[PDB]
RNA sequence: CGGGACCGAGGACCGCGCUCUGCAAGGAUGCUGGCGUAAUGGUCACCAGCGACCCGUCUUGAAACACGGACCAAGGAGUCAA
């Protein structure tokens, strides 16, 4: 009788997708990249950037 | 060339002679031969007025008539689509018979060592001097 | 893809929240909002949904 | 013409058999965003090179940021536009702190000065004025000059629109 | 949920994907050319008339 | 002339309609013509226009043109 | 996480569900105040803001021109037969 927005009520998301609210517990919009040291930009992409 | 009835020819009037020209609309189309003649030959034409096709019929000499190759594409694939199909089945193996439109590129990598980027101006320097 | 697109029917949208640009009916490198605009799309999306 | 960034564009013709590995060309376009430069991108392959967007690939768009915008500098850019009579050549000199703010003055100045959009300038080189006479115009010598010192006669005051009505007659000295 | 698990996880592994194949072809000192678009929104704005 | 103190007949700006549409079908029509004429025009045109090179107030066009040396030098030399 | 506006369609239960003694889950209920009458509401006259050429007919592609109309009551024009 009444089209809910599962975007603006919680209960229909949990209806239309059961893994809604594990995603929201683990925070999986939050994922944090991978860790290591990143290595620098090469110099001749330098010189290729500001080349006249 | 002989042509026979029911042989699907195109019209190219060759030679510059288009200053007394009285229909210049059938040059380049595509039709359907229905009588022959010596030196002449009659074509059936379609064309399209709004939201029906009239049927307009005219007389072509053989000088300006070549045979179509609009239905070589249909015959070929035909028979490849037979002759892949028995092979298909022959090995017991699933093969496309359907052709398909173009799809996007993918992803690929192109190197730099070699073909060093050139910097182009709006204008060519060498053009200037 | 063919038979899901054809599934969903077609999205009825609002007009855009904060509206068009100036010049409606140009293009979207002329400074309009027709033709293809890329990546851009998802903000008209967002200010029309 | 809007708040303009500097891309390294770089593309090329599609390769094929006869040419399995074709020469890249690398353009430097003021545009708004990265649609608006490989469209300005194509324009110029397709005005010098013959080669066509629909034969052609995208290879690199880049973002030249300015290395030092905290720097005042003078930028000398060389300039065709298009009017009535034809095309022609322009040297003009900006006072600028980035390329990109030098390449928005030059816009609204040509716009200002003789009217002209666009699509009928063409950029074809901006350049550091590294020295202080390789500086030509004088409106640009006059702000070069040392010990650079000057007042502000006739300040008018800032007062907020919506105040419609004031008690006392205000100063312009400040 | 299983499989609303895994498209969460294949949408991830694919954006981390292009930038790290980006990421690569920058430190090889190359460009890599990304896959064109294979979808498409088209939202029609302007009426009926003429 | 006496204009500040006994003007004229004031000459009016506002436009009317039947003036407005003949002066556009005045201009489309001029456009045509002009378009007309441009294909049957039998006056000469170069293949390539002259091209009026680099302003003498641009203070690195002799590096530019030392830059077009050696691009046509190392030109000459692969080839 | 706040602030605001408009709306409350349906009428025992059924279904999808969830945070599962219950619920924001197939459409509003709970508490309270004043009044119980011209108070709400409606009609008429007028003022105010905005909007708004006099109808019919003819003509052509259309307007314009032209023709009819002082007012009211009654009558008044695609019927019958083969």
């Amino acid at each position: 009788v009444q089209k809910k927005n599962p975007l603006r009520n919680k209960q229909i998301m949990l209806r239309l997708n059961p893994y809604a609210s594990t995603f929201a517990k683990e925070k999986l919009g939050e994922v944090k990249a991978e860790e290591g040291k990143p290595p620098k930009v090469p110099a001749s992409f330098k010189e290729l950037l500001h080349e006249a | 060339r002989t042509y026979r009835v029911g042989d699907i020819v195109d019209i190219k009037v060759n030679g510059a002679v288009q200053k007394g020209m009285p229909h210049k609309f059938y040059h380049g189309k595509t039709g359907v031969v229905y009588n022959v003649t010596k030196s002449a030959v009659g074509v059936i034409v379609y064309k399209r007025v709004k939201h029906r096709y009239i049927e307009k019929r005219i007389n072509v000499r053989i000088e300006h008539v070549k045979p179509s190759r609009s239905r070589e594409d249909f015959l070929r694939r035909v028979k490849e689509n037979a002759e892949l199909k028995k092979k298909a089945k022959a090995e017991g193996v699933p093969v496309q018979l359907k052709r398909q439109p173009a799809m996007p590129r993918e992803a690929h990598t192109v190197s730099i060592a070699d073909n060093k980027p050139v910097t182009l101006a709006p204008v060519a320097y060498e053009t200037t001097i | 893809f063919k038979q899901a697109a054809n599934f969903l029917w077609p999205f009825k949208l609002s007009n855009p929240n904060g509206g068009f640009r100036p010049r409606k009916f140009k293009h979207f490198i002329e400074g309009g909002d027709l033709g293809n605009r890329e990546e851009h799309i998802n903000a008209l999306i967002r200010a029309m949904n | 013409m809007g708040r303009l960034q500097e891309y390294q564009v770089i593309g090329r013709h599609l390769p094929t058999e006869a040419n399995p590995n074709p020469a890249l060309y690398r353009m430097r376009i003021f545009a708004p965003n990265e649609v608006v430069a490989k469209s300005r991108f194509w324009y110029f392959l397709r005005g010098l090179k013959k080669v066509k967007k629909a034969t052609g690939e995208i290879v690199s768009v880049n973002v030249i940021s300015e290395k030092h915008p905290l720097k005042v500098k003078n930028f000398g850019i060389w300039l065709r536009y298009d009017s009535r009579s034809g095309t022609h050549n322009m040297y003009k000199e900006y006072r600028e702190t980035s390329r990109v703010a030098a390449v928005e003055a030059m816009y609204a100045d040509m716009a200002a000065r003789h009217r002209a959009r666009f699509r009928s300038i063409h950029i074809l080189k901006v350049v550091e004025l590294e020295k202080t006479e390789d500086v030509k115009r004088p409106y640009i010598k006059q702000l070069v000059a040392k010990n650079l010192s000057f007042p502000l006669p006739h300040r008018v005051p800032k007062i907020s629109t919506k105040k419609i009505f004031s008690a006392k007659r205000p100063s312009t000295f400040s | 949920f299983k499989r609303a698990e895994k498209y969460v996880k294949e949408y991830r592994e694919q954006e981390r994907e292009k930038i790290r194949l980006a990421r690569i072809a920058k430190q090889q000192g190359s460009f890599h050319i990304p896959a064109e678009a294979k979808l498409v929104f088209v939202i029609r704005i302007k009426g009926i008339n003429k | 002339a006496g204009t500040i103190n006994k003007p004229k007949k004031p000459t009016s700006k506002r436009k009317t309609t039947r003036l407005r549409a003949k002066i556009s079908k005045r201009a489309a029509e001029k456009k045509r013509k002009e378009r007309k004429l441009a294909r049957k025009n039998p006056e000469w045109r170069s293949k390539l226009k002259k091209d009026p090179g680099i302003p003498n107030l641009f203070p690195y066009k002799e590096r530019l043109l030392q830059q077009i040396e050696e691009e046509r030098i190392r030109r000459k030399e692969e080839l």
